[PDB]
């Protein structure tokens, strides 16, 4: 649900 | 001034021989051996499709969601195999499981981006681990989701949607009549089951910006917390980053600085 | 007792590794003429008739629509359409858009089709893409019965043959696994009479539910002027005796209006009346 | 993993693309339609179901549940109104045999149901309301015989024919899109005993  | 078709002179049917029948069996005889049953048979749950010689299987996420001891049955044999969960994508309704068997009949993937409406397709499923269950139809509509007038039911869910070559064009997905069913396209299935087998789950990608589309305010046309910006078609940017896959490289486009920015989608 | 020779051969489609079996080439051109009927959310599909801008639909697709809009499948966006006519008794209606060089649906002879003909039901549910269904001709009566799924997306859309020629216009009827469509000969006749006049081939119908019971007598109608009160039971139109309501509605529709007919009414006692249909 | 993709699609095969010819299964199912009768009662919304003629002298097979509870059964051939009589029943197989008093009736020929396979083209013929026939196209889904052709109360007791037009089964409408039918080889044995003896022993 998140990263970069 | 209504245009009209010529008069119908001839009428072509199937072979009119008293000796021969018309069938689709040869076109589907091989793919049926790669569609398996999935149980915990009196009380079964959905079907599945073998995708690897060494024992990897695809099904719907809703087919398996909740079970504790997944068992499969293969066309032939009649022996039950213990299956272990590999991955489960909730958004795509896809899951991968594995059994300990070699030289299994596998299914070959067709390119779901080369199909047209009207293509002959077959929905294969193994609802109760005793035999097959094929339904016939056509590709009704295209895109993300394949609509077909072939019977897609809980018995067929998780099963194989093949073309006339037996190649997998999608995975059946029963949702809740209209006589129209849905199937997850094979290209999407191919990408998901690789990520589920390799990394164990589906890794998306996240920028940290809220997007919106321009309609009347058309002008000339960070990461950790928040932002509310615009972009051209604020639907493709979310798909480009969800496919960006965790910690890659980033490119962007101009407007001003940080918030109230405009991202133009193009290259890498 | 009589049995068949045991089957020896079994033929299929091509099914080569390079080759798929697909009706796409047979349906490719007929899809372009199936547009979407929008209001002001959309709910229906239509077929282009004139090369333009004349479009056929069902009458119940637009019955009570604020503003007709037509999304056509030519990589185009929402056109504006005006009403041309609405034949209530045939569930047909025509609309017109200001556009030329449009794909037109060539009509096929509805009297040539027989049970078992390969047919396809094309629709345009939301203006984003077509919606083809595959099936055969299930039965002929006065509509067409099809086992190809007819749904609200298909309603007013094209029912075609293997050549891509219009054999019917799809009509959805409150949900079975059997769909119905209006024959193409009836559509072509009803559409031409709608683009010329307002299309009408009947007079009054002041009636409703031993013949047919009158339920309502419209104001300023041939039935009221003649003296047909409510609860009258029309038994015989001219000479032919009427069994029920549908039999009576057939006779009044066959008459080209503004012609003289005498009726037989039984309000406890048989009372005849001469009228002039409107 | 090692996902095995298939070759790209190069060519697309359809039906004859001629503008003067249509593709249609009529010439194959026209003869079998003549043998599928309607089954109503004496006391239009009198319909019970359908049946097929199996002998030229008037034998008709149908479902046991179609005629369960009737005065004497009225049969309509695709003609008008013929009185029938019960020859035999078998609720286990859900098959019934009735007889009308006509001659040289259109007969239905039986196919060996042990030769059909999953994927064979089949048509479900039925005479729902005596005013005409109703046919639906599908395939053999599984081997009862499972099919994706429509099997509704109008088809119950009617014919399930192959591409030739021979009987591969008698429809049974079990009140999604999975109809059923009793294989023709079992119908062959059941109607033979129901005509000989009153019913089936076993």
């Amino acid at each position: 649900a998140a990263a970069a | 001034q209504i245009q009209s078709m010529p008069k119908v002179k001839e009428r072509v049917s199937v072979p009119s021989k008293d000796d021969t029948i018309y069938s689709y069996h040869d076109s589907i005889k091989d793919s049926i051996k790669a569609v398996v049953n999935i149980s915990t048979m009196e009380r079964a749950l959905g079907s599945g499709v073998i995708i690897s010689k060494d024992g990897y299987i695809v099904t719907n996420n809703h087919v398996i969601d909740g079970a504790d001891k997944i068992k499969v049955t293969i066309p032939g044999s009649n022996k039950e195999y213990s299956a272990t969960l590999v991955g489960t994508d909730s958004e795509s309704d896809l899951a991968v499981i594995r059994i300990t068997k070699d030289n299994l009949p596998t299914i070959k993937f067709s390119d779901s981006n080369d199909i047209s409406v009207g293509d002959l397709v077959f929905a294969i499923g193994n609802p109760f681990g005793v035999g097959e269950s094929v339904t016939q139809g056509i590709v009704s509509a295209l895109n993300n989701f394949i609509q077909t007038d072939a019977s897609i039911n809980p018995g067929n869910s998780g099963g194989a949607l093949i073309d006339s070559r037996g190649g997998l064009v999608g995975i059946n997905t029963a949702i809740i009549n209209h006589g129209i069913g849905f199937a997850i396209p094979s290209n999407m299935v191919k990408d998901t089951v690789t990520q589920l087998i390799k990394t164990g789950k589906i890794e998306r990608g996240y920028l940290g910006v809220g997007l919106q589309d321009l309609s009347g305010d058309l002008q000339n046309s960070w990461d950790l917390i928040t932002e509310v910006n615009g972009k051209k078609v604020k639907n493709t940017n979310e798909l480009r980053n969800l496919i960006g896959s965790m910690l890659p490289n980033q490119r962007v486009t101009l407007k001003v600085i940080r918030d109230k920015k405009e991202r133009a989608f193009t290259l890498t």
